[PDB]
């Protein structure tokens, strides 16, 4: 009977940095996705393996809500088969992804005069993330042939870079809050259905 | 005896098109019906399309289709290459699945339809359909 806590996710005060993205698993609840697809606030609402209109008719074992902040140019990387700093080093979707990617401009919330430097992204990594893998380490990245000894220097970089969100940034460089919904269907009793 | 290798999967927008190929290694393939199955997440393997074996002295070809893909999907078999194709038009989000190629030795123009009625299977190719 109880409704799914989608409000806790979409309307959370603070969102996670993309390198340390947040995940909430949702189960044993009634999901009304109509609040989502009807609203005009989202600038991205692309689904994979499901039609957005029929979401209230489907039943799943679990629904996963991953949320973080990236800049506008990088929302596109939140899709299966994508490549780039975000898709390779921060948040990676699987090829068999079933779910929806939802994003909206958050410049009024996540930028500040002088810059918001709380939102970080990983810029280097020795190898690509696996699907839904998370890397929160902070070791100096060795971009050259010479060891870094744990300190920054020539070809030796701090792995996390700040976004520096200023309200006057071009819309491509403005903060976007992203919620990725993953619909898990198993040979098991469904626990998240529509009304 | 029969090795099946699919290819041609990928991501595509609702309404778009896709063409899957499956090549069969082995002489047993020529006397085998061949077909396509698909498996969505959390579901059993289900029939998509099938095509009859090569029969000497005739050009007649029997096929069979799952009703929900009639007209949108077409199965075809290459002459003397033992490769089958699945032309996939007007794709819907609900077409998302792993698509498997299958082969089954049989007699005459029979096209089997259950997954337990095909012996040989490929590894699968992923098809994902998006919708704005
Ligand atoms: C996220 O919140 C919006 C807006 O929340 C409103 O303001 C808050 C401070 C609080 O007072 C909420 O209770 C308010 O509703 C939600 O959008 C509202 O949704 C309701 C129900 O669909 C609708 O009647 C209102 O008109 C909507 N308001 C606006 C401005 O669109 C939204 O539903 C919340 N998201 C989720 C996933 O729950």
């Amino acid at each position: 009977t109880n409704l799914c806590p989608f409000g806790e996710v979409f309307n959370a005060t603070r969102f996670a940095s993309v390198y340390a993205w947040n995940r909430k698993r949702i189960s044993n609840c009634v999901a009304d996705y109509s609040v989502l697809y009807n609203s005009a606030s989202f600038s991205t609402f692309k689904c994979y393996g499901v039609s957005p209109t029929k979401l209230n008719d489907l039943c799943f074992t679990n629904v996963y809500a991953d949320s973080f902040v990236i800049r506008g140019d990088e929302v596109r990387q939140i899709a299966p088969g994508q490549t780039g700093k975000i898709a390779d080093y921060n948040y990676k979707l699987p090829d068999d992804f079933t779910g929806c990617v939802i994003a909206w401009n958050s410049n009024n919330l996540d930028s500040k005069v002088g810059g918001n430097y709380n939102y970080l992204y990983r810029l280097f990594r020795k190898s690509n993330l696996k699907p839904f893998e998370r890397d929160i380490s902070t070791e100096i990245y060795q971009a050259g042939s010479t060891p870094c000894n744990g300190v920054e220097g020539f070809n030796c970089y701090f792995p996390l870079q700040s976004y520096g969100f200023q309200p006057t940034n071009g819309v491509g460089y403005q903060p976007y809050r992203v919620v990725v919904l993953s619909f898990e269907l198993l040979h098991a009793p469904a626990t998240v259905c529509g009304p | 005896q029969v090795q099946l290798v699919e290819s041609g999967g990928g991501l595509v927008q609702a309404g778009g098109s896709l063409r899957l190929s499956c090549s069969a290694s082995g002489g047993t393939a020529s006397r085998s019906a061949m077909g396509w199955f698909r498996q969505a997440p959390g579901k059993e393997r289900e029939f998509v399309a099938g095509i009859s074996r090569r029969n000497s002295g005739s050009t007649y070809v029997a096929d069979s289709y799952e009703d929900s893909v009639k007209g949108r999907f077409t199965i075809s078999r290459d002459n003397a290459k033992n490769t089958i194709y699945l032309q996939m038009n007007s794709l819907k989000p609900e077409d998302t699945a792993v698509y498997y190629c299958a082969a089954e030795p049989t007699l005459g123009w029979y096209v089997p339809r259950r997954s337990v009625e095909y012996e040989y299977w490929g590894q699968g190719t992923q098809v994902t359909v998006s919708s704005a």
